[PDB]
């Protein structure tokens, strides 16, 4: 799309966004912890309370 | 996303992320090359990734590329198709361009895909052909009518536009009127489309859809015409030889 | 220095040489382009830097010292007055623009 | 109303020639989107055997190790496919190559000075100065002695010059040759050039009898236009012979008197081979892969 | 360096035709035109790969660090 | 000035597929 | 003909470097400004 | 780059099958956009393309010294007759088909043989990515260096762009 | 990879330490301690 | 001329009101040109 | 038996501790390391 | 509905809309002080 | 018992609840089958719309979208185009076998 | 993998530039087909690359 950038998978598995886990996103953030920092729609670290 | 000499605020715009496999470079559309003033021969761009929702909301609503369509210096549009999409609309919207039925349905779904959210009707609507009896055929101006029929919202009526091309009438022959561009209720009825219409040019069709339907509809038309004149170029090429 | 040759058929060795002279006189204006407006724009953007539209349409500096009473005379964004006088386009598209 | 029995009543195959390496044959009244798919599969999807992993023990020659390992991979082997099976990708290296997946080749060439009378040619002057492709020695590993005894693994072109040496230098390697498709790397491509052309159509419009028909002979290959007299003036003998050079459309005697189009459902396939398989048999593999590409999509569920 | 194994464009095996081609120009005294067509190079994408080869390996092989002189 | 000298002895070397040297 | 690559003359020169005199004498005339300048320090009239 | 200043980066290593094959069966090694030619006027490349295809067919080398040809002896008519003598088109064009749709292309495509070059400055040493990284000791800011893999700089001018959008939390 | 330092917190990991992506040191069981910022200088006579 | 103005600011004994955007970035305060030019307040239901 | 090669006279030559790093036939100093039989591996790509 | 919004950074936009097209007038005579040295005065 | 559930994936975000307009998503396919299948699907007299589309050259994906008129869902018309493409490959194989046995 | 030029000047041979092959011949098609080549971008063939095409160390 014209309003888009194509991110490589080299960049994609490094840059992380802190997403606070709530009732509406635990289905997509459980899958992020399961995939881990190798497989792409995943995560790298979790922050405790 | 940041071209490095940031001489104005459209050199730092807010793009959406599409993660592509198997690539080692950032990868950008041609419509953004005039805004950053980039030439695709080794330019590095900084990719800044903000970290809270007070910044995601402001890269999606204030510094995104769709709101940066007109520059603040004179109000001229700075986003549009560049080199080879210009030289395909002069063939696609030409008057030789007749498409059969199976070719008509392919170019619509080649550029507009309802799964990605390009349609507004959740189902691709089409047009009756312009030739019925010897063989049913569609004209190339009727594809441009179709892709405007799907990306614009169904409630608002079609665009009414009278404009000009860059191509004089006498390059087409006797009594041709293919310089006066005419849109009547969202239907291209006359004249080819050029840099003057879907380039970075003022009072064209893409600059008129920005005024009537807003920045997100005009963003989709540059996306849809960017893919229509890429799949048309693949099926019907373009070359420059020695006899030219 | 009038080259009657063309690039399809070739330019003769004399007029090949003169076209090499005109090819160079633009290329000395390649290096003088760089640091012209770099310091000029920094020096603007430090003064005109807290200057912003207020909620009463006045154009005020960050400390409040008023600069203008309306932006331009009529408080129009440049990126909005593109079809504002194109009255023929608005009458055709009346129901779509309403 | 299109039917597959209507397709069977008007589909012909006219084979022009069939050599052991190249086959030429026409397909008539099939769509361009189906005949493209046969060219498409013969280049990409049809599998073949190429060396994939190269294990050097000592390479002291001039050619780099990563270059010489690349040149072995481009060597076409004369191994029939449907003898090897597909190697697995996500199983480790100690379990990955078996006697059922892999063919092991090797190469052990040392160059030595030769005492010869004298400038002088290096086949006279050095022993083992040119490494050829036939020096890849097949090593039958596992149970590949009762099943590759009729057909030993030989390069399809045994005179491919792999490397060159001078005395003191040596190459000692051991390459594992695995099955793969040409769409991954181009070395698994079973065909040199599988391609088609579309049958040219020459439509003479006015009668162009006379001496003008002699200069209408010359604007085509010689087995295209025939002349007898003003009667039997200029008829197309064999349009299949014509390459579309458009030499007739640059003369002013014939800008109006001819039209140059194609017959739009008459393909002329030209299929060579890399030597491992006959070209008429990599066409049957192509037409069955497309069928098997479609059975696997038919007999397959849909979830969400 | 050495002759490429395959044609770059089409993919026909070319690397077995370099030593044959130098006999067709030395022994038979042919031109470059008939010497390529006798070897079977008939598409100009693969005619240009035997015709154009430099064969720099014979210049690299003169520097042997493993023998005297 | 003499014009650039034409090579004498050029023949057809692009035949369509399946035809090799059958033109006489 | 118009030009020729010297494809048996190149190969006979890669295998056999010239023993008497360098080929390509225009390539040694490219640095005769540099070498002849240094040669004039120790050669020519007056030593 | 060719020998006429027509440089360009590799945009995509484009797969083989969906790439326009010819009547001969040849697929090109390099596709160059025809739009790079009007602004640059490199016509020495249009004549090289049909002089290297005539020279590949007939087995000959053509001289390309400047001022061999003349305005009465145009090389498009010199080398063009060499392609017509081999049974190709006089203008260098070849009929190509589509790699994707299989249909024939609209007009004949200008194909030939051009001597290409490869430049030594490559893009392998360009990218970097930063997520937490080493910091500086005085200011506790991210550290300069592609070796330490950190420190993309939002400098003096990029601050002015973030003020000019009015976004206060992208500057924060 | 591992660099032996002090024991770790959380009443979980007693182990050695290990640096993480470019900037901070963790234990091998996942836990990471604070203030670990690596203090590397720049380079610019 | 940084410490030219710095001595001028001390000998004046000046209070910096922190409203130019170059003074808010120094002290880390939010800039007030655009979305910083107003305050958001949340409406709570109970007294 | 690890060896080296003299760069000048091309004589293969092993070298021990408390030896002058020289060839032993000519008196040459630059003395390049030979390669021995050892497994490296490649993709054929 | 086409008015400038409050809080708009018109100071920066006016300084960028002068300084950016003065990266486009660096050229020479194709009398009066021309281009950027007139703009520096 | 092991089927494969990644190869074909009906996209419910663009599938009509009528079933007569769906958009499929194949993995590991391209112009090879997607142009061969679009040809044979468009010969059904009940198909109103059909087109294939590859979203990006990088990922090996393929979207084909069938819209019918009625009395036949797009899943029901996807599989008629797969059998007639299976039947068409058997005709070509049965003709090319005769002519090798005719030389 | 260097190659000589088919199209060359006659001073290419007098300086002996064949000893130093700077470049290779390529079948080049001037065509806008892919859409990936504008603004001085070019398209290389993938199978040309796999078979070695301007490979260097």
């Amino acid at each position: 799309e014209t309003n888009e950038i194509g991110v490589p998978p080299v960049f994609a598995v490094k840059l992380t966004y802190p997403e606070p886990v709530t009732a509406y996103n635990i289905a997509e953030l459980r899958q992020a912890v399961i995939n881990g920092p190798d497989k792409w729609p995943g995560a790298t670290q979790i922050q405790n309370e | 996303m940041n071209r490095q000499p940031t001489l104005h605020k459209a050199s730092m715009m807010g793009h959406k992320v599409r993660v592509l496999p198997n690539e080692k470079t950032l990868r950008l559309h041609y419509a953004n090359t005039g805004a950053y003033n980039a030439d695709f021969d080794g330019d590095e761009m900084n990719m800044h990734f903000p970290q809270n929702e007070n910044a995601r909301a402001e890269a999606l609503n204030l510094a995104n590329t769709d709101s940066q369509y007109l520059t603040p210096t004179s109000g001229s549009p700075v986003r549009g198709l560049i080199q080879d999409h210009i030289s395909a609309g002069v063939w696609l919207t030409s008057k030789d361009s007749f498409f059969t039925r199976e070719q008509y349905q392919q170019y619509i779904y080649g550029c507009i895909r309802p799964e990605d959210g390009h349609t507004t009707r959740s189902k691709i609507v089409t047009l009756p052909p312009t030739i019925f009896k010897p063989y049913p055929l569609w004209t190339g101006k009727q594809i441009i009518t179709t892709v405007l029929l799907n990306v614009t919202p169904p409630d608002m009526p079609g665009i009414n536009l009278i404009s000009k091309n860059k191509i004089k009438n006498e390059y087409w022959g006797k009594g041709s009127l293919e310089n006066e561009v005419l849109f009547k209720d969202g239907a291209l009825l006359c004249g080819i489309l050029d840099k003057s219409q879907y380039g970075a040019s003022k009072y064209g069709i893409v600059h008129s859809l920005h005024e009537v339907y807003g920045p997100e509809v005009a963003a989709k038309v540059l996306s849809v015409l960017g893919r229509l004149f890429t799949n048309y170029i693949t099926a019907t090429a373009f070359t420059c030889g020695m006899d030219d | 220095g009038y080259v009657k040759g063309r690039f399809y058929s070739g330019i003769k060795p004399q007029e090949y040489y003169f076209h090499c002279m005109a090819g160079r006189e633009g290329l000395i204006d390649t290096a003088v382009k760089t640091s012209r407006s770099g310091y000029l724009q920094r020096c603007l953007t430090k003064q005109l830097e807290g200057v912003h539209v207020s909620y009463d349409n006045s154009i005020r500096d960050a400390d409040g010292t008023l600069v203008q009473f309306m932006y331009g005379g009529d408080a129009i964004d440049i990126t909005k007055e593109s079809h504002m006088t194109q009255f023929e386009f608005c009458l055709d598209n009346y129901y779509a623009l309403l | 109303e299109w039917n597959v029995e209507k397709f069977k009543k008007d589909f012909e195959v006219n084979i022009s020639s069939l050599d052991a390496r190249e086959a030429n044959f026409d397909l008539i009244n099939i769509d361009t989107s189906i005949a493209n798919a046969f060219r498409r599969i013969m280049i990409s999807e049809v599998p073949s055997v190429a060396a994939e992993y190269v294990y050097f023990f000592n390479n002291t020659s001039v050619i780099q190790d990563e270059v010489l390992a690349h040149r072995i991979g481009l060597v076409p082997l004369k191994v029939d496919p449907d003898m090897l099976t597909w190697v697995d990708s996500n199983l480790p290296d100690d379990e990955k190559f078996t006697d059922e997946n892999t063919i092991v080749l090797s190469l052990n060439v040392k160059c030595t000075r030769n005492p010869d009378a004298p400038s002088t040619d290096p086949k006279e002057l050095y022993n083992n100065a040119h490494v050829y492709a036939r020096d890849l020695k097949f090593e039958p590993q596992g149970r590949q002695s009762t099943t590759f005894a009729d057909c030993p693994v030989v390069p399809a072109d045994p005179d491919i010059l792999l490397a060159k040496l001078r005395p003191g230098q040596e190459i000692s390697l051991k390459a594992h040759c695995i099955l793969g498709i040409g769409g991954d790397h181009a070395k698994f491509s079973p065909v040199s050039t599988a391609s088609y052309r579309l049958l040219p159509q020459i439509n003479i419009l006015q009668p162009i009898k006379g001496e003008s028909a002699r200069r209408f002979q010359k604007c085509f290959p010689p087995g295209v236009i025939g002349i007898d007299e003003g009667s039997d003036e200029a008829y197309v003998k064999d349009a299949r012979k014509d390459t579309v050079s458009r030499e007739v459309l640059r003369y002013e005697e014939f800008a109006d008197k001819v039209k140059l189009g194609r017959v739009r459902n008459h393909f002329i396939f030209n299929v060579e081979s890399a030597g491992a398989m006959t070209p008429e048999e990599i066409f049957f593999k192509s037409v069955r892969i497309l069928k098997n590409k479609a059975e696997y999509l038919k007999n397959c569920p849909i979830t969400q | 360096m050495i002759v490429p194994v395959r044609c770059f464009s089409c993919g026909k095996v070319v690397g077995d035709k370099w030593e044959s081609y130098l006999n067709l120009l030395q022994e038979d005294e042919l031109d470059e035109g008939t010497a390529l067509s006798r070897l079977g190079l008939k598409r100009y994408c693969c005619r240009r790969m035997i015709l154009t080869h430099v064969d720099l390996i014979e210049k690299f092989l003169r520097y042997n660090p493993l023998e005297k002189r | 000035r003499k014009d650039v000298p034409k090579v004498e002895g050029l023949k057809l070397e692009h035949f369509a597929t399946g035809y090799d040297a059958e033109d006489f | 003909r118009t030009a020729d690559f010297r494809t048996l003359e190149r190969e006979s020169r890669f295998i056999n470097p010239p023993k008497d005199k360098s080929a390509f004498p225009l390539l040694q005339e490219a640095v005769q400004p540099h070498i002849g300048s240094f040669n004039a320090l120790t050669e020519g009239p007056d030593g | 780059s060719s020998r006429h200043g027509q440089k360009g980066v590799c945009s995509r290593k484009w797969p083989t099958i969906d790439m326009p094959f010819s009547e001969t069966g040849i697929q090109p090694d390099i596709i160059i956009n025809p739009h790079a030619f009007p602004s640059r006027m490199t016509i020495g490349m249009f004549v090289e393309s049909l002089a290297g295809k005539a020279g590949a067919l007939h087995g000959i080398a053509q001289d390309s010294t400047p001022w061999i040809f003349n305005e009465d002896d145009t090389p498009a008519d010199y080398f063009g007759e060499q392609l017509a003598k081999a049974g190709y088109n006089y203008h260098g064009n070849e009929p190509m088909y589509s790699g994707a749709t299989g249909e024939e292309l609209r007009a004949d495509i200008y194909v030939g043989v051009v001597y290409y070059q490869r430049l030594r400055h490559m893009v392998n040493d360009k990218f970097q990515v930063r997520s937490t990284g080493p910091v500086n000791s005085l200011t506790m800011q991210p550290v300069k260096g592609r070796k330490r893999h950190g420190g993309i700089r939002v400098g003096e001018m990029e601050r002015d762009a973030l003020i000019g959008h009015g976004t206060s939390f992208l500057l924060q | 990879t591992f660099i032996r330092g002090p024991i770790c917190g959380t009443d979980n990991c007693p182990s050695r330490l290990w640096r993480i992506i470019d900037g901070r040191r963790t234990c091998q069981y996942g836990h990471v301690m604070e203030g670990d910022v690596e203090f590397n200088d720049d380079e610019d006579g | 001329t940084t410490c030219q103005f710095l001595t001028k600011a001390v000998l004046d004994n000046e209070r910096e009101q922190l409203d130019s955007p170059s003074a808010r970035i120094v002290v880390g305060k939010l800039n007030n040109v655009g979305t910083g030019s107003f305050d958001v307040l949340a409406k709570v239901p109970n007294a | 038996t690890l060896k080296y090669i003299c760069a000048e006279c091309s004589s293969k030559l092993s070298l021990s501790r408390t030896d002058a790093v020289r060839c032993k036939d000519c008196g040459h100093r630059i003395l390049l390391k030979a390669r021995t039989k050892r497994l490296v591996q490649f993709e054929a790509r | 509905r086409s008015l400038i919004n409050p809080g708009e950074a018109v100071g920066i936009i006016a300084s960028q809309s002068v300084g950016e097209p003065s990266t486009q007038m660096t050229l020479n005579t194709f009398n009066v002080t021309l281009g950027i040295p007139r703009l520096r005065e | 018992e092991e089927p494969d559930r990644e190869k074909i994936k009906l996209l419910t975000q663009a599938t009509s609840e009528d079933g007569t307009s769906a958009s499929f998503q194949i993995v590991e396919e391209d112009h090879t089958l997607g142009n061969a299948l679009r040809y044979v699907i468009m010969k059904n007299p009940d198909v109103e719309f059909c087109g294939y589309s590859i979203p990006h050259p990088s990922e090996n994906l393929l979207n084909i979208r069938i819209q019918t008129y009625g009395e036949t869902t797009a899943v029901d018309a996807l599989q008629k185009g797969l059998k007639d493409l299976m039947d068409l490959c058997d005709v070509v194989e049965s003709k090319f076998t005769e002519k090798i046995k005719s030389m | 993998t260097g190659q000589t030029p088919i199209v060359k000047a006659n001073l290419y041979d007098d300086y002996g530039m064949d000893n130093f092959p700077n470049g290779f011949n390529a079948v080049v098609a001037v065509i806008s087909y892919t859409g990936y080549d504008m603004d001085d971008a070019m398209i290389i063939n993938k199978s040309a690359d796999e078979r070695g095409f301007g490979y260097g160390t």
